[PDB]
């Protein structure tokens, strides 16, 4: 983003993205074409392309800032619990059309969550998406940003769908209630062993299937699970349920955005604006 | 070398097609803003830069 | 690899795609030099190269898409088919692989008939006339799909109805004709239909709302193209098909009538 504008007409808000110029990027190929097909109002709009011999501009609607930020800027202050919920519904409403619509996000992280000043969030930064098959084949390996990264891609499955996005939203939801990441590692091995150390050591009556996994290792050590409501102590017996459904290990088992959306714990869901001014 | 390395339609004239493809203001209008350039323009968008 | 929770929703968006990232039927009468001849002679390279780079069938079934597109809205010389084809299928594999190949090696397969710059130049031409719509729906996506209700499954038959899908990118006259959805229909049931005998499921009636009755402009036209292959001039889809890592399912034969 190295330029941003508001309309006079209209009063509504627009940034620029540059891309100078293999030729175009596969990132700029694909976040290109998936977004023109991605019209949601929890998901950042593509305005315009414009092509130059040397550059490619893109136009976007205009954002205040990330998650990210907004999370620092209240890391001493309790993000109230009508904002989470709603933040949660509004991301699931956003992925579950991208999911629909046959993309993976493949990079959920607060950094590529946008907020506004109206209490709206959108998923941005598709550069690392991909549109899928049903059923899908093997695709890129090593996917998503660490920290959010599914055990099935940690373990190196053969194949991964919508369910690694979901993942991801897990992780962001308790990262939201906590202002702290869930699974803070420092390389793969001591990611997965961090998820391990929260959610126990999975086995074959929790994961059919995952001591067969490329790289499952029958050294893994064998931690215990715990209870969810150690894992994030200020979240209700709601939060708890729905938040264990999303980092459910078997990607079959794990709830789909569009079932989240009729979860329980949204019964009472609004949308309030930023306790913090942006 | 392989089978699948092949001419389909005999040779090009390279400075002819070069021309053609070189080849290849309405965005500018709507934007009022200059991108081969990258340069901001008077209009109904007012550029604050980053 | 089923993505349960959302395989009706894509089907449904798939089938409204389909019928938006479609090309002219009659385009190459409005084109001064090339013919459908040609448009063969092209695909089938695409083919082996393809082969050559071991991209997946997807990959091929977009960039003729995308080359479709293409002429549909712009006038191209002889000597300049095989840069639409290369871009192309440059752009196909930049989208769909995980390994797609460097410019110089595309370069490379055309005997060194363009330049690295006059590729990457077409790229941009290629892009610009598509408006960047390059998520297309093809024959291979809704096959995939079609494969889920095989009771039980059967790889040969897999196979086959890949084949069959395959043929279809080769003849413009008469494929252009029909929507991916349907070719895949055509070519799934008359592969199930040569290998077991049995016939479209009433699961996909409830799934696509196509029977055999619909189908059947494009079964007759598929199985004359089937039963006609090895005499085609065009031979590459054939030959890939006789791997194999497919069965060899080019050497099985057509059934000589269907039982519609």
């Amino acid at each position: 983003v190295v330029y941003k504008a508001r309309n006079k007409l209209t009063g509504e808000v627009v940034a620029l993205k540059k891309i100078r110029l293999e030729g175009v990027p596969s990132t700029a190929i694909r976040e290109i074409s998936l977004l023109k097909e991605l019209n949601h109002p929890n998901i950042v709009k593509l305005l315009d392309v414009i092509h130059t011999e040397n550059k490619l501009y893109l136009v976007f609607e205009f954002l205040h800032q990330d998650l990210k930020k907004f999370m620092d800027a209240s890391a001493l202050t309790g993000i109230p619990l009508p904002l989470i919920k709603s933040y949660l519904f509004q991301l699931l409403q956003g992925l579950a059309f991208c999911h629909s619509h046959r993309v993976l996000h493949r990079d959920l992280k607060p950094q590529n969550l946008l907020i506004n000043t109206e209490g709206a969030i959108k998923l941005a930064d598709f550069g690392l998406a991909r549109a899928f098959g049903v059923p899908v084949r093997t695709y890129t390996h090593e996917v998503v940003t660490l920290w959010y990264r599914a055990p099935e891609i940690l373990l190196g499955c053969k194949y991964y769908s919508t369910a690694v996005d979901i993942w991801s939203l897990g992780c962001i939801f308790a990262e939201m209630v906590t202002r702290r990441a869930l699974f803070p590692g420092d390389s793969e091995i001591d990611q997965l062993f961090r998820i391990f150390r929260t959610l126990g050591t999975p086995d074959e009556v929790v994961w059919p299937g995952v001591t067969s996994m490329p790289d499952y290792k029958p050294s893994f050590p064998k931690w215990a699970r715990q209870d969810f409501s150690k894992v994030v102590p200020p979240l209700d017996e709601d939060g708890r349920s729905l938040l264990s459904q999303m980092l459910h290990y078997d990607p079959n088992k794990r709830i789909s955005a569009k079932a989240a959306l009729a979860h329980p714990f949204f019964q009472d869901v609004t949308k309030p604006v930023p306790h913090l001014r942006l | 070398k392989p089978s699948a390395c092949r001419n389909l339609f005999g040779p090009v004239d390279h400075e002819e097609l070069t021309r053609d493809l070189e080849k290849h203001e309405a965005s500018q209008r709507k934007w009022n803003f200059d991108f081969q350039n990258h340069k901001p323009l008077e209009g109904k968008y007012e550029w604050q830069e980053v | 690899n089923e993505v349960p929770d959302y395989h009706e929703d894509i089907h449904t968006y798939l089938r409204e795609m389909e019928v938006k990232c479609k090309p002219k039927v009659g385009y190459m009468k409005k084109q001064p030099d090339i013919t459908n001849s040609m448009r063969a002679i092209l695909v089938d390279w695409l083919v082996e190269v393809g082969e050559e780079y071991k991209l997946q069938n997807e990959t091929l079934h977009l960039a003729v898409n995308y080359i479709d597109r293409f002429l549909s809205s712009m006038s191209v010389l002889r000597g300049k088919l095989q840069l639409v084809g290369t871009a192309a299928m440059l752009l196909a594999s930049k989208f769909e692989e995980i390994y797609p190949p460097e410019v110089a090696e595309f370069v490379y397969i055309t005997d060194d008939t363009y330049t690295k710059k006059q590729v990457l130049r077409m790229e941009h031409l290629v892009l610009k006339v598509l408006t960047f719509d390059l998520a297309a729906p093809t024959v291979n996506q809704f096959l995939t799909q079609y494969f889920l209700h095989q009771q039980p499954a059967n790889c040969k038959v897999e196979s086959l109805a890949m084949f069959l899908g395959e043929l279809s990118l080769i003849d413009a006259d008469p494929y252009l004709k029909y929507l991916p959805s349907v070719i895949a229909g055509a070519a799934f049931h008359l592969a199930l239909y040569t290998v077991t005998g049995q016939s479209w499921p009433e699961s996909l009636i409830r799934k696509t709302g196509y029977t055999l009755e619909s189908l059947k402009p494009c079964l007759m036209d598929l199985h004359q193209t089937y039963l006609k292959a090895p005499q085609h001039a065009q031979q590459s889809i054939r030959e890939k098909y006789k791997n194999s890592k497919y069965h060899g399912v080019s050497l099985l034969n057509p059934p000589e009538t269907l039982n519609l």
